[PDB]
Parts: C-alpha cells; sequence; structure tokens
C-alpha cells in the first residue's frame, strides 16, 4: 500500500518532469499587495487573482540577478521540480510564467506564517508539538527523495504552517534531482551534514540530518550547532559533541544521536530499514502516520486566522516596484521556463 | 545558559542559505 502509493506518485511525477508546464499566466492577471518574504533573486508577495478573487504567493524572480549569481540552474530546478510534484505538505504551485525581466511562479498563499516566527516568538515547542511536525516531514522526505529529489534546505524559514496548522514545505532553490552523488556546497550553516561541509560527495542523507537538526531546534528553542559566524558553526559540526538540554526525553536524545550521527552506516533514514528506523522510533510511538498523512490529527497550534488578504502572521519587508524592461533579457537561458 | 548564549547571538534572525 505504502509501495503502491509510491509508484503510482511516481508515475505522476515523472510525466510533468518529463512535458513541464510553461506560460499559465500572466502579470496583469494579478493585484500585487505586500511583500512576504525576500530572497537573492527578488521576493514573494500576496497576490490577488482579479478574475477569481483568490489569494495567492507570487515569487518573482530577476534573470539578470539570477545569471550575475551563477544560479541559473537553481532556479530551473525549483520551477521544474514545483510544477511536477503533489503532496499534502508541500506548498503547491497554480502558475508560472516569464516576461523580458523577471520569472514568476504564483503558489498558493499560506497564512499562518513561518514555523520561525512562531517558533522564536514563543521560544520552543513541547515535544509533541515538535513530533506532530516532525512526522509531516519524515512523510514529505519520504515522497521527495522516492522521486530521487534531495531538498536540502530544510528549516523553520521554509516551512508554512497553513489554517489547519499543518505544514507546507516552500522554498525548492536548493533541491535538485539526483540519482548517485552530489558536491555543491549549499544549505544554511546550521542544517549541514559534516560530509557536505567536508566536500566528499554526499546523497538524501544530508536531508536526515537537516531534520534532526529541526527536531532539536523545534524542542530546545535553539539549533543544537551555533555561533555568530559560519566558520566557527562547522567546527562544532564537524567534532560532532552534542549536547541536549536537560528537558529532552531519552527517546528525543536517542533519535537525535542517530539522525545527527557522522558516520552513514549508522545514520537514520539512510540504512536498510530506510525511513521506517524513524517511524517505528520509540520518540514516534504515539503518531498515526496514516492520520498524519490524511490531516486527521488535530494540531497543537492553529494560528490567528483574520480572513483572506491578511497577512499579519509575517513581517514587513521594504516594497519596491516591478520593472518589466521591453527588451527581453536573458532570453535563450531561461527558454525553458 | 546555551538559551542566553543563543539569544545574544547574531544568528536568531532569518539565516540565509549558502550557494
Ligand atoms: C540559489 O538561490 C536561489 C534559488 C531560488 C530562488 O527562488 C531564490 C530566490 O531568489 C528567492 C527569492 C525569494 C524567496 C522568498 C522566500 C520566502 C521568505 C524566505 C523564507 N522562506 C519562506 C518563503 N515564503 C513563501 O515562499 C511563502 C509561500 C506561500 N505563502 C506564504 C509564503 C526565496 C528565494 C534564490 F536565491
Amino acid at each position: 500500500s505504502v509501495k503502491e502509493f509510491l509508484a503510482k506518485a511516481k508515475e505522476d511525477f515523472l510525466k510533468k518532469w518529463e512535458n513541464p508546464a510553461q506560460n499559465t499566466a500572466h502579470l496583469d492577471q494579478f493585484e500585487r499587495i505586500k511583500t512576504l518574504g525576500t530572497g537573492s533573486f527578488g521576493r514573494v508577495m500576496l497576490v490577488k487573482h482579479m478574475e477569481t478573487g483568490n489569494h495567492y504567493a507570487m515569487k518573482i524572480l530577476d534573470k539578470q540577478k539570477v545569471v550575475k549569481l551563477k544560479q541559473i540552474e537553481h532556479t530551473l530546478n525549483e520551477k521544474r521540480i514545483l510544477q511536477a510534484v503533489n503532496f499534502p505538505f508541500l506548498v503547491k504551485l497554480e502558475f508560472s510564467f516569464k516576461d523580458n525581466s523577471n520569472l514568476y511562479m504564483v503558489m498558493e498563499y499560506v497564512p499562518g506564517g513561518e514555523m520561525f516566527s512562531h517558533l522564536r516568538r514563543i521560544g520552543r515547542f513541547s515535544e509533541p508539538h515538535a513530533r506532530f511536525y516532525a512526522a509531516q516531514i519524515v512523510l514529505t522526505f519520504e515522497y521527495l527523495h522516492s522521486l530521487d529529489l534531495i531538498y536540502r534546505d530544510l528549516k523553520p524559514e521554509n516551512l508554512l504552517i497553513d489554517q489547519q496548522g499543518y505544514i507546507q514545505v516552500t522554498d525548492f532553490g536548493f533541491a535538485k534531482r539526483v540519482k548517485g552523488r552530489t558536491w555543491t556546497l549549499c544549505g544554511t550553516p546550521e542544517y549541514l551534514a559534516p560530509e557536505i561541509i567536508l566536500s566528499k560527495g554526499y546523497n538524501k542523507a544530508v536531508d536526515w540530518w537537516a531534520l534532526g537538526v529541526l527536531i532539536y531546534e523545534m524542542a530546545a528553542g535553539y539549533p543544537p550547532f551555533f555561533a555568530d559566524q559560519p566558520i566557527q558553526i562547522y567546527e562544532k559540526i564537524v567534532s560532532g559533541k552534542v549536547r541536549f538540554p536537560s528537558h529532552f526525553s531519552s527517546d528525543l536524545k536517542d533519535l537525535l544521536r542517530n539522525l545527527l550521527q557522522v558516520d552513514l552506516t549508522k545514520r537514520f533514514g539512510n540504512l536498510k530499514n530506510g525511513v521506517n528506523d524513524i517511524k517505528n522510533h520509540k520518540w514516534f510511538a504515539t503518531t498515526d502516520w496514516i492520520a498524519i498523512y490524511q490531516r486527521k490529527v488535530e494540531a497543537p497550534f492553529i494560528p490567528k486566522f483574520k480572513g483572506p488578504g491578511d497577512t499579519s502572521n509575517f513581517d514587513d519587508y521594504e516594497e519596491e516596484e516591478i520593472r518589466v524592461s521591453i527588451n527581453e533579457k536573458c532570453g535563450k537561458e531561461f527558454s525553458e521556463f | 545558559t546555551t538559551y542566553a548564549d543563543f539569544i545574544a547571538s547574531g544568528r536568531t534572525g532569518r539565516r540565509n542559505a549558502i550557494h
């Protein structure tokens, strides 16, 4: 059943993967309202689709800036993977298009805000709260990894909370479809596996490492390896001496010792049993895995929901007007977008 | 404490990924 869900899912992903959707909207179909977040090449805005009156989250990327930083391949990956996937806890792409100056990805709007904001505000989540989120990630990485996708950027910043209090993963900008091995140093310092830092070649197991970081940070209030500068973070990660807060249950600590594990013959998620090594862990024993997938578990936290168009769960950012040039920029580099 | 050191650190805001 788990095996034939993943086989249908792979067949659906692969037809979209080999023939991506292109040019399914235009900028003038949307009213731009407010910036929900930023990145290297631009921003994500709340928009309103004028024809239906539906709200969406539109990513706008400046093509010239992508080229200046040598990240063309990353942004093609983001859109090609997003358009192809389908899972309850992945933010859904509704449309995508490009013009002379920019690339656009219109996603569902997830109004509860970033896990990061609620975590920093609250301080830390209880084990049951953290577990509820962790399960959704476990099931998401099961799906993505079955498609030969590595995510490579798990962190509370990239986990949105939706109106029922469930997770939607965003930010596929570092995601990559790979059988075998890959080498780029990428991700967030605090979330990186040792093998990434040491330029060893790595695979999907880095995402399971990242999950250990996230669980640790959700439950502690702070990450297992931190310092003011990235180079000192790396140094703490390669030593691999994790200190656990005294309030951590003995089961949590044991799970964490198996995810934050430098040795890839011992790291959960990677091994022969696979993801079952995680699902059947004792920390997860109260977890009804099928009920998480079906969204029948009641979330420990529903964010305030102030009607559509409301952004009170997001921080404020400086707005900047979209400029569209009359000449086509970087047409050939972005032709498949 | 570890919590105090984290809260006094320069890394409690949004983290950027590296390339
Ligand atoms: C290799 O570097 C890359 C790769 C791909 C990219 O798209 C980018 C970006 O330029 C870029 C631009 C804006 C953003 C904004 C992301 C925001 C805010 C940062 C924290 N993650 C949450 C994300 N918010 C949403 O996506 C969102 C979606 C749906 N509903 C509400 C919010 C991310 C990447 C990039 F820099």
